[PDB]
DNA sequence: CGTTAGGCATTAAGCTGAACGCACAAAGGAACAAAATAAACAATACCACCGAAACAAAGAATTAGAATAGTATAACGCTAACAAACATAAATTAG
DNA sequence: CTAATTTATGTTTGTTAGCGTTATACTATTCTAATTCTTTGTTTCGGTGGTATTGTTTATTTTGTTCCTTTGTGCGTTCAGCTTAATGCCTAACG
């Protein structure tokens, strides 16, 4: 009988150790790709840094991470912890996005 | 060193956006959320990557510094720390 | 005698009988017109401003302004703007 | 008691003509009537607003005389 | 005989003054002559773009001035005037009038 | 008696001060209001009937802005009314706390 | 003539939000809504006092708070530039 | 014998590299010589107060350097650095660490 | 012989061995400084231009910069900075 | 890279008459506002559930790292030549 | 209703594209290492629906309470033309 730990318990570790830990969550050769090829509509043949790209990860996860603290905001409001789209949505309303 | 791209957004993946959410604080993430914040992202890039472009356009370039991203960020009311 | 106060009070009125003949205009709306003419103005001499600095140019030429047009004004805006921009360039040239 | 300022010709001039418009318009609003009285009496002429005139003189000078060290000091 | 500026490019709004701006309002040392041409075409094509709305809305309200309710409303009611304007609120002007359909009875 | 449904007479006045464009704070009471904040900045100091105009115009738009928000929120929230923690979530949602 | 933040009355934050498309507001937010429009008015008139007495002036004319709400992003159309 | 400008204030920041800065980043045409001493004092006094933070913090942290994450730490902790940088986002800094308290289990 | 980036690095330095003398510092936080300090100084130095342009002054003086610090710089920042502002000018008019 | 000694030409402090801006006299219902109340509908407390998300182990498949070579490109310096500021005479226009 | 504000012409000058070169980081390739994404099988718990109590908002009427729009007069504030010292920018020199 192996042992198994509870929803929600491994949640709150790791919360707390990403939440202490300041490397980047997704990995740069898939960022470097979308953003290569996201790029081609607006000029195609373009040479990216890696300086460019890793500054456009940054800021990335900067809005994704701030995104996401408003949407828990907005479904912890909602008496809900589970986010679902909608809250997206919302916290992208109010904050003056669309 | 001709190739065009396609379905990058998938290269984004779903344990990899749950890192993103989990370190906002997120106890829980519901099932549809993914695509919804494929979406988000690839309209956040694309409007900070047209503003990098123009601003490496303008300037008779042809590849895209950091400096530009810094700005086009800059333009856009978040400004980033740690580039020039 | 007393000193004029400079505004853009006569040509919004000019473009407006030039756009819509019958219908008037309020003394206050006038004022709006003058003030977002004002605003839209000190956004994309900001933005050609800061262009040039980023270029280290330090003149301002037209290719300066048509990237601000582009930067600032979303969607049609921006290349109906950048149509009329470049219409009256081939015109203030070709006199 | 704080002592009020001299009525001007016109606050005199309507202290008289507001009740006569009242009598004849008693159910008209104070707030129209003020309206009208402000048209009629840009209609006066100076001679025959003159009278008016002297006699918020006169008011203001007589006002003057019982409060000699009177002072018009407005809140800011 | 000698003709404008403003109407060697065929405009309205004074050339001369937006060249006058830009060197006095501090935003570069030089600057192009093509720069108010420009600059004065894409001004007088926004003040088209605002008042020809501004006109049908209040045509469509069946007044003959433009009061700014007609400003507001022309704004808000747009998508790609909307984003240059979001922040802008404007005088006298009240909102755009629209309720959420959870309000409404059914 | 025949007294309205509640709301009926909310949905009307919801029409009609969305259709007018008057200001909806009295112009006295506001003035007091400026100049009894103000003094604690700086004694003496006189407004402009305009300026204090463009104060209560821009508290209105504000005001108006964090409702519609607050409005939001509180329809998200499966509420037809609007408590303060829908103006607090509003409030720290647009990064003003 | 003191407590002036009870001269923004009850009617006049009902119609502020009738104006905003409310439905129906409980009774305990015009006291919040109240301390918002006074924290929004310490903002600006702290900004528009600094402008005129940069320029050494006793009163506030209508353009220091124009230039006050610029910077807090809401400009105001309308009263001069 | 002659003291430099930096000095002469008592400060480490340069006052000719601000005087230069101020010339021909455009704000003005003239630029009065109180302006880069002043700007020079309230940067110096900024920067004082952003790094005896960031040195309390990686004391607290018993380290040794300044990496970015106590910078980050150092101004998220603060109230009135929060507000000069609010919007501002950091490199390789992470958030700060606090968590929701209906989160947490009882 | 290379060209050298003109930047705000030994100064940071100088200021943490005066406030912090047994920590050091990364490579990396000097970057971020150099860009906090660039980014105080535009906003400083744009609103003393603004300010400048809003009296009709062409000088900026330092009583647009402490105006500017009393209008960006919130809470007791703010006269903390104006009174280390006030004690470098009395310090360097009185050299 | 940074600071310092003398012109000079621009610029802010100083000053006064003049023009602006604001409060306020009466009026007297109109329009607003506070207060008390009936009750009706909205917020909320509680309960069931079920399917949806978390957890885990395995493997796959992907990224990381490194050496390296080409290699487009970008960043250095001369040079012309071109475009814009500046000094000085109409004109139309407009508040 | 005529001063004033834009427009045109020639001159200087200082900015910038063209050109050359070269360095330099970028892109691609091919290996191992490692690490992490996706599949599949538990498992357990939170969003959502449904009902009942309650608590509090609304709409209304009554009774105060204020307001509002009108012109002339008093007083404080600002502003613009004119004086005048302050000062900052340019050049030459030095370190």
């Amino acid at each position: 009988k192996p042992h198994r730990y509870r929803p929600g318990t491994v949640a709150l570790r790791e919360i707390r150790r990403y939440q202490k830990s300041t490397e980047l969550l997704i990995r740069k050769l898939p960022f470097q790709r979308l953003v290569r090829e996201i790029a081609q509509d607006f000029k195609t043949d373009l040479r990216f840094q890696s300086s460019a790209v890793m500054a456009l990860q940054e800021a990335s996860e900067a809005y994704l991470v701030g995104l996401f603290e408003d949407t828990n905001l907005a479904a912890i409001h909602a008496k809900r912890v589970t986010i679902m789209p909608k809250d997206i949505q919302l916290a992208r309303r109010i904050r003056g996005e669309r | 060193h001709r190739k065009v791209l396609r379905d990058n957004i998938q290269g984004i993946t779903k344990p990899a956006i749950r890192r993103l959410a989990r370190r906002g604080g997120v106890k829980r993430i519901s099932g549809l959320i993914y695509e919804e914040t494929r979406g988000v992202l690839k309209v956040f890039l694309e409007n900070v990557i047209r503003d990098a472009v123009t601003y490496t356009e303008h300037a008779k370039r042809k590849t895209v510094t950091a400096m530009d991203v810094v700005y086009a960020l800059k333009r856009q009311g978040r400004t980033l720390y740690g580039f020039g | 005698k007393r000193s004029r106060k400079e505004s853009y009070s006569v040509y919004v009125y000019k473009v407006l009988k030039q756009v819509h003949p019958d219908t008037g205009i309020s003394s206050k709306a006038m004022g709006i017109m003058n003030s977002f003419v004002n605003d839209i103005f000190e956004r994309i001499a900001g933005e050609a401003s800061r262009l040039a600095h980023y270029n280290k140019r330090s003149t301002i030429t037209s290719r300066e302004i048509q990237t601000a047009v582009r930067l600032l004004l979303p969607g049609e805006l921006a290349k109906h703007a950048v149509s009329e921009g470049t219409k009256a360039v081939t015109k203030y040239t070709s006199a | 008691d704080r002592v009020k300022r001299p009525m001007n010709a016109f606050m005199v001039w309507s202290r008289g003509q507001r009740r006569k418009m009242a009598q004849e318009n008693p159910k008209m609003h104070n707030s129209e009537i003020s309206k009208r009285l402000g048209a009629e009496w840009k209609l006066l002429s100076e001679t025959e607003k003159r009278p008016f005139i002297d006699e918020a003189k006169r008011l203001r000078a007589l006002h003057m005389k019982e409060h000699p060290d009177y002072k018009y000091r407005p809140r800011r | 005989k000698a003709k404008t500026r403003s109407s060697r490019a065929g405009l309205q709004f004074p050339v001369g003054r937006v060249h006058r701006l830009l060197r006095k309002g501090n935003y570069s040392e030089r600057v192009g002559a093509g720069a108010p041409v420009y600059l004065a075409a894409v001004l007088e094509y926004l003040t088209a773009e605002i008042l020809e709305l501004a006109g049908n809305a209040a045509r469509d309200n069946k007044k003959t001035r433009i009061i700014p309710r007609h400003l507001q409303l022309a704004i808000r009611n747009d998508e790609e005037l909307n984003k240059l304007l979001g922040r802008v609120t404007i005088a006298q002007g009240g909102v755009l009038p629209n309720i959420q359909a959870v309000l409404l009875p059914k």
